[PDB]
Formats: structure tokens, sequence, C-alpha cells
RNA sequence: AAAAGACUUCA
RNA sequence: UACCUGGUUGAUCCUGCCAGUAGUCAUAUGCUUGUCUCAAAGUUAAGCCAUGCAUGUGCAAGUAUGAACGUGAAACUGCGAAUGGCUCAUUAAAUCAGUUAUAGUUUGUUUGAUGGACUCGGAUAACCGUAGUAAUUCUAGAGCUAAUACGUGCA
RNA sequence: UACCAUGGUGGUGACGGGUGCGGAGAAUUAGGGUUCGAUUCCGGAGAGGGAGCCUGAGAAACGGCUACCACAUCCAAGGAAG
RNA sequence: CCAAUAGCGUAUAUUUAAGUUGUUGCAGUUAAAAAGCUCGUAGUUGGACCUUGGGCCGGGUCGGCCGGUCCGCCUCACGGCGAGCACCGACCUACUCGACCCAUUCCGGUCCUAUUGUGUUGGCCUUCGGGAUCGGAGUAAUGGGACAGUCGGGGGCAUUCGUAU
RNA sequence: GAACGAAAGUUGGGGGCUCGAAGACGAUCAGAUACCGUCCUAGUCUCAACCAUAAACGAUGCCGACCAGGGAUCGGCGGAUGUUGCUUAUAGGACUCCGCCGGCACCUUAGAGAAAUCAAAGUCGGUUCCGGGGGGAGUAUGGUCGCAAGGCUGAAACUUAA
RNA sequence: GAGAAGUCCAUUGAACCUUAUCAUUUAGAGGAAGCAGAAGUCGUAACAAGGUUUCCGUAGGUGAACCUGCGGAAGGA
RNA sequence: GCCCCUUCGGGGGCUCCCCGAGCACAGUCGACUCAGAACUGGUACGGACAAGGGGAAUCCGACUGUUUAAUUAA
């Protein structure tokens, strides 16, 4: 079982021609900085697993923490998004 | 650049051996010929050097006289313009 | 290949097949988008029909 | 950006002007500020003329005082909305000493500081009407 | 002011700048130097004074244990110092006088003033008047 | 519409 | 409370900095300390080290017991010596913090759970008797002897 | 560790360099920040430098070993020894 | 004479002052300072009006060790120490509300699911919801650029004139 | 990131008059390599190609909102109004003549600015760059661009009570 | 049945020497004159329209302060 | 042809090649060579043989080149 989620967008996944099942997810977060009180954003990108397939770049998904199948692939593509019908 | 600091074009042809005032000029004056050029007739990036002052377009094949190093230059341009102006005043 | 990013006979293949999977997965997300447009059309085209449907009763109720 | 400052400046400039009233274009948030102004009797009233179809709106805001002194002794922006400089229910740093009010688009809506304080809400200060 | 305080990806840029501009002094201090340093010196010399007026103070050059040679001022009236000795230096700042980055404050072998009062812990002596100087001289010899 | 230069230090 | 005042000047106002002044440290110079009372106590060498010493238990953990007189006690086995202490050299790191994950995993001992008085033999230290590189440190040729430490039969 | 794929990361600072333990906290200053991060509490780390191992539930061990090197020591100076 | 007084200054370190790293809390016309100017992004921000969600917010309840800090009480003659009690803590984790601001319904065909009432168990059939394929009826889908006009010493090319030298 | 970017320099080639560094000289004068005079080459110029800087200034970044008027200047625009003046059914080019819109500048305000001044340099909002007491220093060193010149980038030791 | 000294292959995998280079502390081949003290010489530039108005980019070149050619500016007549 | 359902009477159910999209290998013909590992020897593993000794300071000429055919190559 999982695992908490982060939202992110699919930065890449296609280098190149075929890549093995997985995608890159850029995640953005911010926190309000003490002092100046302007928020700072700091990215992070995580390599999500794609056993399901069908995950293209520019795709918002949900990452959940999962067992590592290698190392720095810790997460899995819990779900995606879209519309009707 | 690629693996080039200062810059070069030719400069390996000197090597370390040779020297500086002359090197400021000679990259510039062989390489400006080397620059693919668009033919005055066709427009494709064909024009290359046959000999000193001789230039030829690979696609259409039109061969032209021009400067030693360069396809053209200020002097030729000025001479053509003056001639055209003179013919136009006479026609008047 | 002219960039010479890949050196050898196996080693070419995995990058091409990774890309077949990415671009294809792009292509199933794309068919999923393309189906989604046709479905939203379908839903719309039902609303527009039954906009015109709701219009025709208004005269009926009147007389 | 946001209008906000223009409305504020227009008002105080108007007061100095001893102008009967001022006018400009408006929203819900800049009607909202105006309403708070009316509620705490800063201005006599405000109207939004031509409000239905035309390309714009306007807002005839009437200034209060006329005579002697002007009601709005001082009004200044601090920091507009979208935002940060942000206050908490409790953090409320301020001017006057309760003589004046600070329009704060809270969470809840745009209300005055006292209401927000009660309201148990923080938000983003619009300005310090004195 | 530029931004003032917003969100979407933006505080960080003029955090960087402020450190970089920094006047004062970085990474505490030592390009010579600080702390209590005991330089054993054998140069007694006299040096001049700053652009405003003249004098000629008597000075003694000292070479530090922490490898530096500079000229140091001696305070108090009169003085003697001998074989080496070890005279301890405060390294206080004038805000400037030529080549004179430090002064050697009273410390061990650095003596104090002709038997006085007036005062005694600036410009300094011994028990009542003197008593300390007599003992002081003995130390280095044996 | 001008021949022509200097003028120790601290007060 | 915090707040300032001296120096650019003939004199002025503004920019601007130096300096005094205020508080404070895990610190030094120190002159000078009648006093009760508690407290810091090598960011220098993670340099190098002499001397004593920093871990012990059999009146129900264990069968046995030379020597000492049921009582104490030396070795073996069980529990312990890894806790603790101290220093920040390494050190910007899922190192650490805070939140979760952990059926993806350990927990002896204990607190707690679950299982459960026939006959027995085996050799061994202390004690001993001498010893080798031998002054040695050290341990063995070696007599003797005891095992809920071992090996078994097993509803 | 095989085989297959050639990658993954960085103009939101990756990789790299320097830095006269990290947190709980300390000192300031009206507030803000600045500063400081330590002896103590807490977690981590190392025991002259470095790797490996037995033992034991738990050690990769300051008060155990192995053993190269660094450095003192004992010597009836063979060898031990920290 | 006197400030302080069993302490004092001196230096080092550090901070305030010093709005002199300015978030609160400043300049860039002549004071350090406006980028020669543009084309454009990643990056700060956003004119009006209606509606939906809900990342930015209230209440929360967890943790936020002790020590220290603050209040006040006693205890060693006093005090500081120390004891005992109280009060405050950012922020971060659950939960729920909250929003100002940053096509569908119905009805039937076609496919699946169907404990049941049964000692017991096997096979079988129809109707309704969910799930799948559907067919029909009521009911959506909304500052830049453009055209006419004007100046000009806008740029490039050709023509052409003259004083003077 | 990228583009343009005076002049002067640089480089090939054409032209090369006036001009004109340097240089050649005369006077000055104590010295003149100086001003002042004569002479004089690259240059000035053209076409090709570099550089990336100027007191690139409006000493005023660039975006938008508001907040005083007054004389007319150019463009158009709404004209009003007739007349020159054309032409001549008539109309604008302008002209008597007001208004709007954009720029301009001066003249020129009251709250600001240190004052000088500004009417934008205002009243306070957006945004980038960038500043750091002076001198050392727009310099060292390394990297980057340039044929080179040099440019961009950019410190300290130290020194001074400014 | 247990299995001592022991010898070999493979692996984790010490320390001296082999690199080659970078860093720190240093000294230092030889060399340039940036600031400074007052007690120096040279000229008199800038400073008043500074006796040729200042400053400036740019090259040339001069004992030097500097000069001037070209173009630009008014912080200039 | 197989499952199948049944109250036993009798019934119900179900291609090859090449393409788009989700979640190593086998057979013919089989070679030079780059790396990697293990044991273990030898004194030495480029085992022979061939096959650069290296570093700094100074002078000259910028460099490649040419020259006393038969005592000068600078």
């Amino acid at each position: 079982g999982l695992g908490f989620k982060t939202p992110r967008e699919a930065i890449e996944g296609t280098y190149i021609d075929k890549k093995c099942p997985f995608t890159g997810t850029v995640s953005i977060r911010g926190r309000i900085i003490a002092g100046t009180c302007h928020s700072a954003k700091m990215n992070r990108t995580i390599i999500v697993r794609r056993n399901y397939l069908h995950f293209v770049k520019k795709y918002q998904r949900y990452e959940k923490r999962h067992s590592n199948i290698p190392a720095h692939v810790s997460p899995c593509f819990r779900v995606k998004e879209g519309d009707h019908v | 650049m690629t693996k080039r600091t200062k810059k070069a074009g030719i400069v390996g042809k000197y090597g370390t051996r040779y020297g500086a005032s002359l090197r400021k000029q000679i990259k510039k004056m062989e390489v400006s010929q080397h620059s693919k050029y668009f033919c005055e007739f066709c427009g494709k990036f064909a024009v290359k050097r046959k000999a000193v002052g001789i230039w030829g377009c690979k696609d259409c094949g039109k061969v032209k006289a021009g400067g030693a190093y360069t396809m053209n230059t200020a002097s030729a341009v000025t001479v053509r313009s003056t001639i055209r102006r003179l013919r136009e005043q006479t026609e008047a | 290949v002219k960039g010479n990013m890949f050196k050898n006979k196996r080693v070419l293949m995995e990058s091409i097949h990774k890309s077949k999977a990415e671009k294809a997965r792009e292509k199933t997300l794309s068919d999923q988008f393309e189906a989604k447009r046709a479905k939203s059309k379908a839903s719309r085209e039902r609303k527009i029909a039954r906009r015109e449907e709701r219009l025709a009763p208004g005269p009926e109720r009147s007389c | 950006m946001v209008r906000v400052s223009v409305l504020n400046d227009a008002l105080k400039t108007m007061y100095n002007a001893e102008k009967r009233g001022k006018r400009q274009v408006l929203i819900r948030p800049s009607s909202k500020v105006i309403i708070k102004f009316l509620i705490v009797m800063q201005k006599h009233g405000y109207i939004g003329e031509f409000e239905f179809v035309d390309d714009h709106r306007s807002g005839k805001i009437v200034v209060e005082l006329n005579g002697r002194l002007n009601k709005c002794g001082v009004i200044s922006p601090r920091f507009d909305v979208g935002v940060k400089e942000i206050e908490s229910w409790t953090a409320r740093l301020l001017p006057s000493r309760q003589f004046g009010y600070i329009v704060l688009t809270t969470s809840a809506g745009i209300m005055d500081h006292e209401e927000a304080r009660r309201k148990n809400v923080g938000g983003k200060v619009l300005g310090f009407f004195y | 002011m530029g931004k003032t305080r917003g969100m979407g990806a933006g505080r960080k840029l003029k955090t960087h700048r402020r450190n970089q501009r920094w006047a004062d002094k970085a990474y505490k201090k030592s390009h010579l130097g600080n702390e209590w340093k005991k330089p054993f010196a054998g140069s007694s010399h006299a040096k001049g004074i700053v652009l405003e007026k003249i004098g000629i103070e008597a000075k003694q050059p000292n070479s530090a244990i922490r490898k530096c040679a500079r000229v140091q001022l001696v305070k108090n009236g009169k003085k003697i110092a001998a074989f080496v000795p070890n005279d301890g230096c405060l390294n206080f700042i004038e805000e400037n006088d030529e080549v004179l980055i430090a002064g050697f404050g009273r410390k061990g072998h650095a003596v104090g003033d002709i038997p006085g009062v007036r005062f005694k812990v600036v410009k300094v002596s011994g028990v009542s008047l003197l008593a300390l100087f007599k003992e002081k001289k003995e130390k280095p010899r044996s």
C-alpha cells in the first residue's frame, strides 16, 4: 500500500524514441518566507513509474509514495485527469 | 564554442607557431569567403569560391567575378550605383 | 544517431522503444483527449437539442 | 495591475479639492471598498451609473464633509489584494488607535478590521481610512 | 519595493544580492589580524605621525608569532624591554596612522609608567608607587 | 577681442 | 524605556561615513576585592602520553567446591563490559528536525503471551607438578575433578 | 551482480568550491530582523590514521582483536608492548 | 572634582544606533546610483459580469521534552540559587464549514451481475437498480490586430541642381 | 537570449577636392613637442566587413491611474463662419475661428524636493536593472567576446577624517 | 562422525612506490611603479570665460602636468 | 469438436501477413578486436627484440626552409 500524494506535471518521458515505463514529474510548491513575506517557489521533480502506460508529457497526475522498484524511483502514478465522454 | 576559446577559423593553420597582428585579419579574410552565400540569381545558399575573385553557385551554376576574398564588397556596389544614376540622368 | 548519443547495437534500441512507449502513451492520452472532445460534442449537441425541445412546449403551454 | 490606488487617491485628492464628489470606473471589490466607506460614514453615498450593457461602468462617489474640514483626514493605500502583506486575526498592527478603520478583504468579503477581528477572520488590508 | 512581497516564484533573487554587496567584513577576520598575540620583538625605532600635525613617538617594531612584522605603538610614559621579551599586543585601531595597525598594550614584559600615582591600571607601576618594576626586570634574566 | 610662469609647513 | 551627540565649514542645510555612547559572550589585561552563597570551568593540538582507577553477581540463574572457617571463596557457563562518559575533527547531508510509511522488518532479556518431577553418561578449570622463547610478557607436556553451558533417547 | 534500454538532472542554481555538527536553543532589539548554533538536553559521528572480523540479542567496539602505517615504551635487547 | 563602587575599564568577538543590505526601514535629476535603447521568458502582477470546485482562511484536536524566558509562592537568616504551581509558543499533522479575491434527464431494446425459496445440492426463467453497447423523445454547447485617411528631414535605390574650393 | 547602435580606430578594394592628427617647419619664449601661421598622410567619403562605446543627455529606466491653468506649434478630426482665392456646378491650401486627440516645448501652479528646481522629478501602485564614504578602482586576476584597439564582467591588501 | 597446522581460486578489499594534476601554508626565478610622509626637483596644466572655456569617447602622439585631430554635450562663454 | 445446462424428458454456448494503442530469445552462415573476472607461476609479463631519460635558468635567430659538392649547418 501507499503513500501520500503530490500533484505535478509530466516534464518529459520521451528521451527518446522509446523510454522504459516511467515519467518525470515536476512539482511546484511554495511557502511564505518569514521576513520579506513574499512567497518563494522551489520546484522538485520526481521519476514516477508507468506500468499502466498511456502517460504523456504535459499531464497533471497524482504521485503516491510507493515501494521503490530501483532507488530514486520512489513514486507511482496513482492517477491522471481529463473529461468526457 | 565547441572546444575553442579565442577563435580560430583558420588559426590551427598557424598553430602556436606564426603570430598576432596578421592573425586578427587572416581568420576574417579567408572565413568571410567560406560563408555559404545566397546566389544573386537563384537565392539558394550555394555560392562557393572557384579561384581568386571567382565565385560560383553550386545549384544554378552561375559563376561570377568578385573580390579576391569576398563575394562582394563596397567598391563594386558603389560603381554599379553610380553608373545606373548616370544612365538615368541622361535618359531624362 | 548523427549526434552519436548511442554507441552500439543494443543501446540504440531501448531509447527507440522508450520513445515508442512515450509517444504512444502520448497517443493513448491523445485518443483519450480526441474521444473526450467527441463525447463533449455529444453532450453539447444533446443540450442544444433539448434547448430547442424546451422552446416548442412554451408555445404549446400558451394555447 | 489593480485600480485600488486610483480610487483612494481620487478620494483624498477630491477632499483637498473640496470637490463635491468624484467619479471613476468600478468592480465588486472596489464597490466593496466604497461600500465600507459608506458604512462607516466616510462618504455620503456612492452610485454606479450606467450599470447594464454598456462597455464600462462608472461610480459616482460623493464625498462627506463640505465646509470646514473634510471627513477623510487621511486615506492611504498599503498593499492591495491578490497578495502579500497579509495579516492574521490577531497580528493586526495599525494606525489611529481605533479612531480610524482599516478595510480588509478578509477571507469572508471586504469588511472593516473590527468585523474581521470578530469575524474571526484575517485577510489582506486595503488601506487605512482614518 | 520592486516586487514587494507576492507569491508565484520570487522572494529568492534579492536575498542573493544583499550578501554579495556586503560592506563591513565577511568571514570573521584575519588578513592580519586579531586576538591576543604576543610578538617577540627586536627593533626599536621611531616613526612619524598622520597628516594632521607632527610629533615623533617612540615605537618598537615587533615580529609576531603569527608571522607578521609591523610597527606597534607603546603607551604610557617611559619604557624598557629587553632580551626579547614577549610583549602582548591588543591590536586596537586608530582608524589610522601610517603602518601602525596595532599597539602593544601592557602585558607581562610590557612595563608601565614611572612610579606614579596620579593614577596606576592605565599607566601603571607597582605597590603604592613602584615595587613591580623591580621584580619585573629579574624575570627575563633568570 | 587679452604678452606674461611661480609664490615652503603649522597655525 | 528604545530616544543620540562630536568631526567635511567662514558659516549653513542635505547626502554620508569615521568615532564616542548602550547592552552582551564559553574570553583576555588585569589594578583592586571585609562578605554570605551558587554557578562557568583547555572555536588552540581529532597533538602526544608516565602514574591510580573508570564492571560486577552463588540467603531460590546453574551442577560443583582445592584452599579458608552449614558459612564464605577462585575458574567454567548464563546476564553485563555496546548502556554510560567526553569531543565537534568529519560535517549543507533524508545528516537532523517535524510528519508519515513500514504485513517492506527486527525486539533476545523483561512486563505479558503461547508450548511443555523416568533412567543417565560424557571432559573440564581452580588445585597440582614441571616448563619454553625465558627476568619476560604469555601458555603449554602434564595428574585430578563438577556442569539447567553439551548429547540423547521423547505425544 | 547479469541482460536489455541510453539515460536522469540544472536560468526555480543540479554537478562543483570554500566555510576563523544539525535541532532544542543562546544573546539583542519596542517590534523586525540580525547574530549564534557550542560545552548542557536530543539525534549523528569517532576515539593516532584507515579497512575488515570474531564474539554477543544488539558493536562494525576508547577500557577486544587483526594488522599496514605514525609515534612514545619494555628488553636477561629473543620477542613482547600501548 | 566626580561617574560607578567589590567592582571597574581596556581589547577582541557580536549587536544596537547606523532607515549604513531598508520586510517593517532608503536611494538612483544635480549626492554611490536609471541599464543607450529595443524584441522577447522563464520569473513579480492583473479591466468587467454570472456561475462551479477549492490550493490561499476560522474552530480543532495532536505533538510543540526538560532546562531557560515571564508571573507569582514559599525554602536555605536574606537574596541570587533551588524547589513546587501557573501562563504563554511560532509552525506543522486529522476533521468539517467556507468563498470575496489570486450537455443532462427519462424510457425501452441489446450484453453482465442476481444471496434468495431450498435438509442438501445441481440445472433453469422473468421482471428492477449498477456496470457495458445503445435507439428515441424533452433539454446546451457565445493593449494588439482590421479598414479609410495624413505628415514627415523613417530607411534603401535611382535621377538631378548649384555657391564655393 | 537576440537585434540595431554616433565618431574615432581597424581591415581589403575604388576614389581622393576643400580639410587634416601625426610629422616637416617659422614665430613665441626661458622652453613649445603649445596656442598662432604655413605645409602635410591615414582619415574625412564610397561599397564589403568588424567594434559595442560617447556629456547614447531630456544628466530624468520602462508600464499605467490621478492631480492647475495659460500663450500657439504640427499633423489629422468635429466643425462654425464668410471671405481671399482659386478655380468657377464648386471646393478645399490657407485664411476669421472655437473645440478634440497624440507629441512638443516653453510660460508656468498650488504639495513635494536639500535647495536649485519639477509641474512631473507630485500624489503612494507595477516592474527590472542597479547602488554602496572617497581614493586605491571601473583597477588586479581568471573566464567570455574582438583581427587588434579594447569592452563586458570585477576585488583586496592598504590609506585617509574625509 | 568431528576436524588442527595448513595450500589454492574468487571476492570485499589496508599501506609504500607509479601517476599526472588541483588546493592550502610558504619562500621565490626576474620584473611593473598603485597609494602614502614631509623634508625634494621639473614645469603652471585644472582652479576665475585659468589668460587656448571645461569635459568626453576614440586613435595618434608628447619629459609631464598633457596636447591636438573628429564628433558630441552644456555639468560652457 | 470441446465446455456446458437439465426437474433425465432433452438442450444452451464458442485464420495468415503487415499496421495503431495499453501491461528476453530462436535458426542458418560466425569473425577480428575493446574490455571485465578467476586461479596461479616466473626474478622479471613491452619477459626476446625494439623501445622518449626528465626538469629549470640564460643567449641567438621569430618559425618550416638554405649554405661552404671534399675540415664551418651556425
